[PDB]
């Protein structure tokens, strides 16, 4: 009955359902044959269809298209996107304060009450960090009272940008909204509410947008050389000689004189004035935007061995264990840190555990490496030596057999 | 005259005069200076004790010019005995050779060693026209690194071109480390070359890894004796496979790439799905460390596993491949229509360095 939905329903349950209606009726009228089959079978199998649309883009290429479960995914991002917001809306739904890698638990099931403490907690484990958010979920358009499903103390207070794809459908009676993340939130207020006398967490999100190409590492080449080509050159007559030395072939020279300090150790000007320049390089056009980026880390990276057994992650005690380790954290890398605008997987380290997804805040030190030519193949970006990394989280997923890691971290410098 | 084909390696040399059929000059690409003041080759090794040793070449990558340059002087005088000027030169190159090695290695060439002409090929497609093919992967695997290089028409395909940093440098270290874990030591410079020795003589790829363990954890038939420079003997058992299985199980030397079998897939795969048959049944091996026995039958079958059942595979690998970049390098260099494609002094004396850039 809104001619034009307001930016936030609230609490108004009755109007948010009137106009999504209305409004499911059209949108579905503008799905072709595939979209709704798809859109058919999310109803009847959504757990597993979003668990594959949140970890779809660590396989190889020919992993990822020989995939049965993929044909699905195409089909259900296209529908999403079929319809572009409007102008900004806001959105809620539950979480688990897992997902914030908030370990332990707000307050249990029979509780209808909130510690302090436990509160407190939490406010400082997510204040000002990004959390990067991925796969498809239901949503819904006006905050839950009396008569909804209430099934976390975590409620979501999203406010989606102006062309958000979002996606409301009829099922059975009830209208359910659509969405495919694909942005890191910040969390800016948590505030203590209640509803049915019941006592639950509120947090108020909102979206960085950050560029992330996953797999299309194609898409993501043409953003690279768009550019880095201008760079290949303007790069000036000594750190063009200079460039031309951890892109000689062989890095385990040039890392690994980093790693165990050779700069104040054992000083060797040969190399110093190398780095130096190889250092602003990176620093001549530094990241034109918020770029998300994926490095295929080793044991070393985070204090073990190809054989340590804290590094079988098959065992989710090892994980526990990685993340009480590392989850909060913020580790710094003494070497130029390497890493790819996109997420799949390659022979080069094929069977590498540690995936580092990293979010690179406008304006830092870095570069497309794969910008040259003939060197060119690998779609790589360089980031510059001793910066320091986030990790404000840590999931997992099965590759085949073997479990391996995604570590949300931002650069923070 | 006679032209020349001058194949660099990151261990080896492999230098002699078109037209022939295998090198005549095969030295270690190795300089020497000390603390009167160069020394290149075999009288480097010799000297090892008043001098430090550089490989001027790393993971067949050029990496220091200066040392190239005794290499290449050693090469023209002190080896093969002619000079630089008299003889049209073919040099061979790694895939993805950067622009600026390739620019350098003409002006050297040219600009210092005066050549009336010259040639620059890559190394794998060498490797794969000795062979009579011009479409196929290459397998190429040397002293410092190797890689699955995918060719269609005479073209090496960068985009799927495959880089693995071990060969076989890295599996001597490594036959060094568990003969070692066994009771025998391996600690000087000279005495690595006595491992390496072993690993040639006696090591071999077993066909399916585990049946090789057990059949050695549980009897003594698969046990050879080596006999040392003087006197004494050591013995080998797991350790004669275990070694050259770190190509398709990187692992064993902590690195968690993919192996052999699946960088091959990989690159394949990385190809136009038209030429992907041809590939497979044109996989073509070459380098020093491809000559373990046992090698072609375990690539078929780990290939075979891992292709559609439906493909035919073909794993070719020739007794004289451990020097074939070289000979497709005389084969090409002799070739009567080949002649009017150097570059001729007067070709770059005038137009320039950039001249070189010969995708056909
Ligand atoms: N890793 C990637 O995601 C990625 C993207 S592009 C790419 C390219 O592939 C090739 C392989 O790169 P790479 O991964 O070896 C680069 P790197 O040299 O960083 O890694 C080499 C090895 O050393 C260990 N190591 C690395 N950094 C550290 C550190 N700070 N502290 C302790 N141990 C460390 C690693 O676990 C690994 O075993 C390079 O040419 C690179 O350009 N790698
Ligand atoms: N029978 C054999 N079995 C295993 N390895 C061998 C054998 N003969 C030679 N090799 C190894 O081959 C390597 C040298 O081969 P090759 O000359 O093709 O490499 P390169 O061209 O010198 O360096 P690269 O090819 O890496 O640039 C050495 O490591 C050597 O020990
Ligand atoms: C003519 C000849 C060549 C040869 O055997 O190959 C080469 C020779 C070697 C250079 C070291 C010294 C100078 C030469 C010793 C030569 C002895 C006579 C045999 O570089 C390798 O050692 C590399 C390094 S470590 C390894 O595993 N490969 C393999
Ligand atoms: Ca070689």
């Amino acid at each position: 009955a809104f001619i034009e939905r307001p930016e936030d329903f609230l609490k108004d349950k009755e109007n948010a359902i009137q106009w999504e209606k209305k409004e499911a009726e059209r949108v579905e009228k503008n799905l072709d044959t595939l979209e709704k089959e798809a859109l058919e079978l999310y109803k009847k199998d959504s757990e597993q269809i979003s668990n594959y649309s949140q970890t779809r883009q660590y396989f190889y290429d020919y992993q990822i298209e020989s995939n049965p479960r993929e044909k699905e995914y195409k089909n259900l991002r296209n529908a999403i996107s079929k319809n572009k917001i409007d102008k900004p809306i806001n959105v809620y739904y539950f979480e688990s304060p897992e997902k914030f890698a908030f370990n332990k638990e707000i307050r249990t099931e029979n509780q209808n009450e909130i510690s302090l403490e436990k509160f407190n907690e939490l406010k400082e484990t997510i204040q000002d960090k990004l959390f990067k958010q991925d796969g498809f979920k239901d949503v819904s358009l006006y905050e839950p009272g009396n008569g909804d499903e209430k099934p976390t103390p975590l409620l979501i207070h999203l406010k989606l940008p102006k062309n958000t794809g979002m996606l409301p459908y009829i099922n059975s009676n009830d209208v359910k909204t659509l969405i495919e993340q694909d942005y890191s939130i910040k969390i800016d207020k948590i505030v203590r509410i209640v509803i049915e006398g019941k006592q639950y967490i509120k947090a108020e999100a909102s979206i960085v947008n950050s560029l992330d190409f996953k797999d299309d590492v194609s898409k993501g080449d043409l953003w690279g050389k768009e550019n880095y080509s201008d760079w290949s050159n303007k790069l000036t007559p000594n750190e063009l000689a200079d460039v031309n030395d951890y892109m000689r072939g062989g890095y385990t020279a040039i890392n690994n004189y980093l790693i165990s300090n050779g700069p104040l150790n054992n000083p060797n000007p040969e190399l110093d004035s190398k780095v130096n320049n190889i250092e602003n390089a990176l620093k001549l056009t530094p990241i034109p935007s918020n770029l998300i980026v994926y490095r295929r880390s080793g044991p070393q990276e985070f204090g073990l061995t190809l054989t340590s057994p804290e590094y079988d992650f098959n065992k989710i005690e090892n994980i526990d264990a990685f993340k009480e380790k590392w989850e909060g954290k913020v580790i710094t890398y003494p070497n130029f840190i390497s890493t790819s605008i996109g997420s799949v997987n390659m022979s080069a380290f094929a069977k590498r555990k540690i995936i580092l997804r990293i979010n690179i805040p406008k304006d830092s030190p870095g570069a497309y490496l794969s910008a040259i030519p003939g060197y060119a193949g690998e779609y790589e970006v360089l980031l510059n030596h001793g910066s320091k990394f986030k990790i404000n989280k840590v999931d997992s997923y099965k590759d085949g057999t073997v479990t391996k890691l995604i570590l949300d971290a931002t650069l923070i410098n | 005259t006679t032209a020349l084909v001058c194949d660099n390696g990151s261990g080896l040399v492999k230098a002699g005069f078109a037209g022939d059929d295998a090198p005549r000059a095969v030295f270690p690409s190795i300089v020497g200076r000390p603390r009167k003041d160069s020394y290149v080759g075999d009288e480097a090794q010799s000297k090892r004790g008043i001098l430090t040793l550089k490989y001027p070449i790393e993971h067949g990558i050029i990496t220091n010019w200066d040392d190239m340059e005794k290499i290449w002087h050693h090469t023209f005088y002190n080896e093969l005995r002619v000079a630089p000027e008299e003889h049209p030169t073919l040099l061979t190159e790694a895939p993805l050779n950067p622009k600026a090695n390739r620019e350098k290695m003409t002006q050297i060439m040219f600009e210092t060693f005066n050549v009336p002409a010259m040639y620059v090929a890559i190394q794998a497609v060498l490797s794969l026209y000795a062979s009579g093919r011009t479409t196929g992967i290459v397998l190429d695997s040397g002293d410092g690194v190797t890689h699955n290089v995918p060719i269609y028409e005479g073209y090496a395909l960068p985009h799927a071109i495959m880089r693995l940093d071990l060969a076989g440098r890295d599996l001597t270290d490594y036959l060094m480390k568990i003969l070692t874990e066994r009771g025998y030591s391996f600690v000087t410079t000279a005495e690595r070359e006595i491992v390496r020795d072993i690993k040639e003589k006696l090591c071999y790829v077993a066909l399916d890894f585990e049946n090789e363990m057990a059949t050695a954890a549980s009897s003594s038939s698969l046990e050879k004796s080596y006999e040392l420079p003087d006197g004494q003997v050591i013995t080998i058992g797991n350790e004669r496979f275990r070694c050259p299985e770190t190509l398709f199980q990187p692992s064993f030397i902590g690195m968690e790439s993919a192996g052999i079998h699946e960088t091959t897939y990989n690159s394949i795969m990385k190809c136009d799905i038209d030429i992907r048959k041809d590939l497979y049944a044109n996989n073509v091996m070459s380098g020093g460390t491809t000559m373990y026995p046992g090698i072609a039958d375990r690539m078929q079958k780990e290939i075979t596993a891992l292709a559609p059942s439906t493909m035919k595979i073909k794993i070719i690998a020739p007794p004289e491949r451990k020097y074939s970049v070289w000979i497709g390098g005389s084969i090409l260099a002799s070739l009567s229509t080949f002649q009017q494609m150097w570059i001729t002094k007067q070709e770059y004396d005038e137009a320039g360095p950039s001249i070189v850039h010969r995708k056909c």
